């Protein structure tokens, strides 16, 4: 249900 | 700066429930 | 939190996510009190009865957050752990007593409108407003129902005299401790709920205007259940462990 976070933040 | 928030205290306005929390410290 | 309202924008900028990367999802509430210091249960981290045990490396601390689910672009700000340290003797066996943590954010955030921390209690702060009859206010995206907020909600409880919350449970009650919630009879509801854990439970200052983090979310019996109410760890009974590990 979380929409997709920037790469940069894992 | 803790606690003061920057678009309530900071500004000097007011949350919407706030109140009710005063109210209770007799 | 169960009979809530939403949070209006920017009314509690402290307010802080604990996000698993894998599967991505809210593990818990926690709060802002410095640019690179974060307070939370310690139950969020580590809790044997259910094979929790998680890793600096396992989560991400989501700042500046108003919707649960969206990724808010140009407010947010989500950081990555550089250290967790939990209560040296926090009771997870019998009644999570000292249930507390602070997490060091690998790199300090940049304050905002929607990014601000909140003061710790010193003693006369405390001596003062956590009297039974005082409300305090919790904020958290968990469980509406003891039913998935779309948006921060918050409602404001009563503390509750010492042998009330005892009487109200099986579990032994320590100093670090505290309970908040409604009598059947005052007929008002509201309460944390799944998901909620770890987040703050804060006081307005009538002295000098400032908000304190009394308590933290820390356990209950159900949610908004008639005659239980919530548990909070008592912050300023664990005030010199966090001078303590921020000092050195």
């Amino acid at each position: 249900d979380f929409e997709e976070i920037p790469g940069e933040y894992l | 700066d803790c606690g003061l928030r920057p678009l309530f205290e900071k500004k000097s306005l007011e949350d919407k429930t706030e109140r009710e929390l005063l109210e209770s410290y007799i | 939190i169960v009979e809530g309202s939403d949070a209006e924008i920017g009314m509690s900028p402290w307010q802080v996510m604990l996000f698993r990367k894998s599967p991505q999802e809210l593990l818990c509430g926690a709060s802002l009190i410095s640019d690179r210091w974060v307070l939370t249960a310690a139950h969020c981290l580590l809790y044997p009865p259910w094979d929790k045990n998680f890793t600096e490396n396992d989560l991400l601390v989501r700042i500046g957050k108003h919707s649960r689910t969206r990724y808010e672009r140009n407010i947010e700000k989500i950081s990555m752990l550089e250290k967790i340290y939990i209560h040296p003797r926090y009771n997870w066996r019998e009644n999570l007593d000292r249930d507390i943590a602070l997490m060091k954010l690998k790199k300090p955030v940049a304050f905002s409108d929607y990014i601000h921390p909140v003061c710790l209690p010193d003693r006369e702060t405390a001596a003062s407003l956590l009297q039974a009859g005082y409300k305090g206010r919790v904020t958290g995206w968990g469980n509406l129902k003891e039913g998935q907020p779309s948006v921060l909600q918050v409602v404001n409880l009563p503390i509750v005299e010492r042998p009330v919350c005892k009487d109200s449970t099986r579990i032994r009650i320590t100093d670090n401790m505290f309970c908040a919630g409604y009598k059947p009879d005052e007929g008002k509801r509201g309460d944390a709920c799944e998901g909620d854990s770890g987040g703050p439970f804060v006081m307005k200052s009538p002295f000098n205007n400032r908000w304190y983090q009394m308590g933290i979310v820390s356990w209950g019996e159900g949610c908004d259940r008639d005659g239980k109410y919530g548990f909070y760890t008592h912050v300023f009974r664990l005030k010199k462990w966090i001078q303590k590990v921020i000092d050195q």
